[PDB]
RNA sequence: GGUUGCGGCCAUAUCUAGCAGAAAGCACCGUUCCCCGUUCGAUCAACCGUAGUUAAGCUGCUAAGAGCAAUACCGAGUAGUGUAGUGGGAGACCAUACGCGAAACUAUUGUGCUGCAAUCU
RNA sequence: CCUAAGGGGGACUCAUGGAGAACAGAAAUCUCCAGUAGAACAAAAGGGUAAAAGUCCCCUUGAUUUUGAUUUUCAGUGUGAA
RNA sequence: GAGGUAAAGCGAAUGAUUAGAAGUCUUGGGGUUGAAAUGACCUUAACUUAUUCUCAAACUUUAAAUAUGUAAGAAGUCCUUGUUGCUUAAUUGAACGUGGACAAUUGAAUGAAGAGCUUUUAGUGGGCCAUUUUUGGUAAGCAGAACUGGCGAUGCGGGAUGA
């Protein structure tokens, strides 16, 4: 049925997504991209760890699902199901084609599967958790690394959770009343726009 | 729960129309068709008879268009008519005829085509076009620009049309939009058109209303009452005015009670002037501090 | 000044609709009723599309409606409010300051009954507006109406209650 | 099946500019073109009559004929190993005066003005244009600008 | 007599969206 | 300088919400015999300028306003790319050399200018 | 495929949403507001189009005559089309 | 001047796409079996609002590099006024002109075994390869395109050997 992944490792073709032009495309094997306690607030999980690609490469949806399952199982087994929030950061949108399923005449293939095209330095998986659960979460991703082809690095983020602010700028913006909760994420204060709405949204804003 | 429509992306992608189309004042389709000149006549301009009606005034201008903006050749307003003897009804169909005749005569005076191209000196209401003179310059050709105003048989713009044509200007036109055109029998009843030229409909309304409602006649026709002007002497008011218009069609500007600088200084006293950046920053700071009272 | 003369509410137009579901003689008799009430020739509306459930087809003449303005509109409006015994609901007023109601028999208005004509129900809608709405309806220099000059539900409700000594319910 | 029609591949070339669709500003119809004028060609997609072929979109040429609503422009097109003279009839909506004339015609005037002024002063002036030359010697003051020492920075990850 | 003129352009409609049953 | 008519460029002019507007102008406004057009003098047509009003239009000001426009020890000489090597690497790809060089982001500033004619406290 | 779905002129503004009106409901008709086109333009798609090129109305035959020049494909031949 | 590919974008249009949060009178359902009031409550699911992860050969505001059109003068610029059946309301213009002024820095660089022109005829009309761009295909010493340079048609030194 499915060929070995070595047949589709490299980005040789242009992106071939689902569209009005190809319709009989199967579904990706990965459907869930957020795991663990995804409803946790930003302040609960300060530590972020990324699995980063060191390859310009294609990762199949099957591999994404397998690595996701491996990491989730390990981390919930070792630290509990509520100790982390895992996010898969690459979505397989590129359709691979198969020909045989005569010869080279009329060889345009049929949709066969899905793969995500990743670049060098692109984040594949991100895990926000507490500091004390560092060694656990790292060991979960290192196992997940085995399900992928190519080279990946486990990098501890400088930032607070999934925010774009460093772990010091977040604390500064937190004690200054510039951050409010938004469920699993936060909203930051803007010095542009309607002044009244901005003031209403951030009552604890120590203005200078 | 419906989606809010007026998003920031809606404003970002909005393409504003031409400034004078968004004002709803210029029909640029008709303007393009009127103004554009044959490219092999190069710099010879097309001349427009701009005819505009306000609630109180009739404006008739002869205009040619250029890249830096339109340039007025001559202009006749309805408020110039009191100089010629017409003081009331400055928006009649007949006032429109008088303004058209005045602008035609004034333009011909400016050009020097007075003795040549006198026009229709004996207005009998017959349809007629200004014919060129043999062995001489062609009559000043002008095209009618009625703007956004609807084309109806009997409209006031065609009073200015007929006046300008009778004033010696060559303006190509047809008579099926004049008052008095029988659409069923496609011929012009020139008697009714001549009636309309000399205020006949207004005089007939005066006569018909006077014996049917004296109080309404007293309110509608006040100025006539204090001038003791009846219907029977309406015609002379135009006929003399015609003559006077032909005697001296030159433009006489109103003597100004104040100088340009005095007018500018007087107007400059009102109308608020924009706040400095520091002032509005202080306003913002005050609004932030004054928002502190509703912390609950 | 909120107490300005030109801010006076007054009726813009009254539109009378009879949406008989079919075409032919019945629609003709509804048009006869409308021409009788208003004294003006009404206009027939065609179906925009076909619905089998309602038994109508596209471009089949379904409804008939007429627009009346001036004193006759006022007379017809109070004649119809008499049938409603001067008691509407708060739900009868739109957010744009217009209101409407629907009678069920056209002989209750005070016109002669004919066995050939029969009885038709009728739909009444009144378009409210202050002076200066011509800005939004004229050809040249069309613009919009300022917020204070706009007609809304509360002003129309208060004006109707004041001018007719009627009650506006809300059940 | 191959397709090779008149306006093939002009999906973006013949598009109006973003937020610039609709009516034509009337300076386009007020410009005056004379035989010998240099004009840029840019097809307006909203006027389909007198429209240039996709080859002439973006080309510049000489006016040779003036008609009621159009000008004839001479273009030299490469056909193999030589040029062929092409004569294209274009409505003035697809035409604009070339701005290369106004720079050279001003330099002619400036040279004429400079020549007479040096002639007026009984001196000489050189009118040939020059390419940019290497710069001369110079002295760098260090009051307030004492050199600051930089070093290459170590590698860091910011994710 | 007089009849309403088609201000709209949905010539090949013959039905309309949003008109969904069970709604 | 304001206003009107006609404009050029075609949002620094648009959009939302408030407030203000002397003079003139513009406007709403009053009426239906007449030309004319309507289911409807609402639009369009005509008459009066007479009975009223700046309420609206229009104009100006206000807004850590949206949008738009402009600028830059902003990001960033980053991404990309022309050219080169018997460079590295199993490969994917990467570094270097001589050149060219973004977009987003960030911050700040601005919010119509102007031509012809007429008119005005 | 089309005597209009060609040509001219005029008036109007589409898809859609909200708030309202007897029977009437998710869908009948009427009203106002919003509405940069999110519709429609014979047909496949792309481009183009808003006081229009879209919808409706009025009048029409320029879908006519004589032949040259030019653009595309190009050999700078033909044919088609413009 | 033209361009719409690389890059970039999606809290910008179109299309695809992960996750919560706060709200609404068509909530889509379950329970409280509320005596029944559709009027609350617990819940999931819809939408709306401000956010969030990720994308496009047949998406796009923006937008390169390389490549591309035209110009850089004496056949030029300016002044005056001759011709016409064309054009203008014209004594206005259009085109072609008479007469006059501007002299070698006569209007960028670099090169130029000089530039331009004509006639006639051979062979060929199976191609292939390398770098880079690139399509189908799992790939191919496979098949097919773009630009250039080569082999073919070519010996000589190197790569042992090899178009
Ligand atoms: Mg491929
Ligand atoms: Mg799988
Ligand atoms: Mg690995
Ligand atoms: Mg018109
Ligand atoms: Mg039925
Ligand atoms: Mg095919
Ligand atoms: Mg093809
Ligand atoms: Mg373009
Ligand atoms: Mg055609
Ligand atoms: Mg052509
Ligand atoms: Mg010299
Ligand atoms: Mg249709
Ligand atoms: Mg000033
Ligand atoms: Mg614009
Ligand atoms: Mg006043
Ligand atoms: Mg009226
Ligand atoms: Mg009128
Ligand atoms: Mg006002
Ligand atoms: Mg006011
Ligand atoms: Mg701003
Ligand atoms: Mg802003
Ligand atoms: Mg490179
Ligand atoms: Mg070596
Ligand atoms: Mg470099
Ligand atoms: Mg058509
Ligand atoms: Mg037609
Ligand atoms: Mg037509
Ligand atoms: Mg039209
Ligand atoms: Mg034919
Ligand atoms: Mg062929
Ligand atoms: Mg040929
Ligand atoms: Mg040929
Ligand atoms: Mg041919
Ligand atoms: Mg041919
Ligand atoms: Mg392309
Ligand atoms: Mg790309
Ligand atoms: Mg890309
Ligand atoms: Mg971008
Ligand atoms: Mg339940
Ligand atoms: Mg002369
Ligand atoms: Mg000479
Ligand atoms: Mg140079
Ligand atoms: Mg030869
Ligand atoms: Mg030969
Ligand atoms: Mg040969
Ligand atoms: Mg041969
Ligand atoms: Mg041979
Ligand atoms: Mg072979
Ligand atoms: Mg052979
Ligand atoms: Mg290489
Ligand atoms: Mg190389
Ligand atoms: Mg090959
Ligand atoms: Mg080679
Ligand atoms: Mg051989
Ligand atoms: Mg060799
Ligand atoms: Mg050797
Ligand atoms: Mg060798
Ligand atoms: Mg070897």
């Amino acid at each position: 049925a499915r060929r070995p992944a070595r047949c589709y490792r490299y980005c040789k073709n242009k992106p071939y997504p689902k569209s009005r032009y190809n319709r009989a495309v199967p579904d990706a094997k990965i459907r869930i991209y957020d795991l663990g306690r995804k409803k946790a607030t930003v302040d609960e999980f300060p530590l972020c760890i990324h699995l980063v690609s060191n390859e310009l490469e294609q990762l199949s949806s099957e591999a994404l699902e397998a690595a996701r399952i491996c990491a989730n199982k390990y981390i919930t087994k070792v630290s509990g199901r509520d100790s982390f929030h895992l996010r898969v950061r690459v979505h397989p949108f590129h359709v691979l084609r198969i020909n045989k399923m005569q010869g080279m005449r009329g060889a345009w293939g049929k949709p066969h599967g899905l793969a995500a095209r990743v670049s060098i330095g692109q984040i594949i998986m991100s895990a926000r958790t507490k500091d004390s659960n560092k060694d656990v979460v790292i060991e979960g991703l290192r196992r997940a690394r085995y399900k992928f082809p190519g080279q990946q690095k486990i990098i501890i983020s400088k930032k607070w959770g999934f925010t774009p602010l460093n772990r010091d700028e977040y604390i500064a913006k937190k004690t200054n009343g510039e951050v409010i909760d938004d469920g699993a994420y936060v909203k930051f204060l803007s010095r542009k726009g309607n002044l009244e709405a901005n003031l209403q949204q951030f009552p604890n804003y120590q203005y200078s | 729960m419906q989606k809010e429509f007026r998003t920031s992306a809606y404003h970002s992608r909005f393409q504003t129309p031409f400034r004078r189309r968004q004002e709803g004042k210029t029909d640029y389709y008709q303007r393009k068709r009127l103004v554009t000149q044959h490219k092999a006549k190069y710099n010879s301009p097309k001349y427009r008879l701009v005819v505009r009606f306000t609630n109180k005034d009739i404006i008739a201008q002869i205009v040619s268009a250029h890249i830096t903006g339109d340039v007025v050749f001559t202009a006749a307003y309805a408020h110039e008519l009191p100089r010629y003897g017409i003081k009331y009804g400055l928006t009649n169909w007949s006032a429109a005829y008088a303004v058209g005749l005045l602008v035609a005569r004034r333009a011909l005076q400016k050009l020097g085509l007075d003795e040549t191209y006198t026009g229709v000196e004996e207005v009998e209401g017959e349809f007629e076009l200004t014919e060129a003179v043999e062995d001489g310059p062609r009559p000043f050709k002008v095209f009618l620009d009625i703007g956004l105003q609807r084309t109806t048989t009997g409209a006031r713009v065609f009073g200015v049309l007929k006046g300008a044509s009778d004033g010696g200007l060559y303006v190509p036109h047809s008579p099926n939009r004049f008052p008095g055109w029988d659409i069923e029998a496609e011929e012009l009843d020139a008697e009714l058109l001549r009636k309309y030229i000399f205020g006949g409909h207004v005089a007939e309304y005066m006569e018909e209303l006077l014996d049917d409602d004296e109080e309404k006649y007293k309110s509608i026709f006040k100025n006539y009452i204090e001038e003791e002007i009846e219907s029977e002497d309406v015609e002379e008011i135009y006929a003399n005015a015609h003559e006077a218009i032909r005697a001296d069609p030159s433009f006489k500007p109103t003597e100004k009670k104040f100088t340009k600088e005095q007018y500018k200084a007087e107007s400059k006293k009102y109308r608020q002037q924009k706040l400095t950046r520091a002032e509005r920053q202080a306003k913002v700071a005050k609004k932030i501090a004054e928002f502190k009272a509703q912390q609950e | 000044k909120s107490q300005n003369v030109m801010r006076e509410l007054r009726i813009e137009k009254l539109v009378l609709n009879i949406c008989v579901g079919e075409s032919g003689d019945r629609l003709t008799r509804a048009a006869k009723v409308l021409e009788q009430l208003s004294g003006q020739t009404p206009v027939q509306s065609k179906a925009r599309y076909t619905v089998r459930t309602f038994g109508i087809r596209r471009n089949e003449k379904i409804a008939v409606h007429v627009t009346v303005r001036g004193p006759k509109a006022e007379e017809i409006l109070e004649r119809g409010l008499k049938v409603k015994e001067y008691q509407l609901r708060s739900k009868n007023f739109s957010a744009t300051g217009n209101f409407g109601f629907g009678i069920d028999e056209h002989i209750d208005l005070g016109i002669k009954y004919d066995p050939s004509i029969g009885i038709y129900g009728m739909d009444f809608y009144v378009v409210m507006g202050r002076a200066g709405a011509r800005v939004t309806r004229r050809k040249r220099a069309r613009s919009t109406i300022g917020n204070s000059h706009k007609t809304n539900k509360e002003d129309t409700i208060q004006w109707f209650k004041t001018r007719y000594d009627a009650e506006v319910l809300d059940k | 099946g191959k397709s090779r029609g008149y306006r093939s591949g002009t999906r973006y070339a013949f598009q109006r500019d973003f937020k610039k669709h609709g009516a034509i500003p009337l300076s386009t119809y007020l410009k005056v073109y004379k035989v010998g004028d240099i004009v840029d060609i840019k097809a307006n997609g909203s006027i389909q009559k007198g429209m240039p072929h996709k080859y002439y979109h973006g080309k510049t040429g000489i006016v040779y004929n003036v008609t009621k609503s159009s000008v004839g422009v001479i273009i030299n097109k490469v056909v193999g190993n030589r040029y062929i003279e092409k004569r294209v009839n274009l409505r003035v909506e697809h035409v604009k005066h070339s701005a290369c004339r106004q720079e050279f015609l001003n330099r002619v005037k400036s040279n004429a003005a400079k020549k007479r002024e040096a002639k007026a002063n009984g001196e000489t002036v050189y009118l040939k244009r020059q390419a940019a030359k290497p710069r001369g010697s110079r002295i760098i003051s260090t009051e307030g600008n004492i050199p600051q020492t930089l070093a290459p920075v170590a590698y860091e990850t910011f994710i | 007599k007089n009849t309403s003129s088609k201000k709209s352009d949905a010539a090949p409609a013959s039905a309309d969206p949003a008109k969904a049953k069970k709604k």
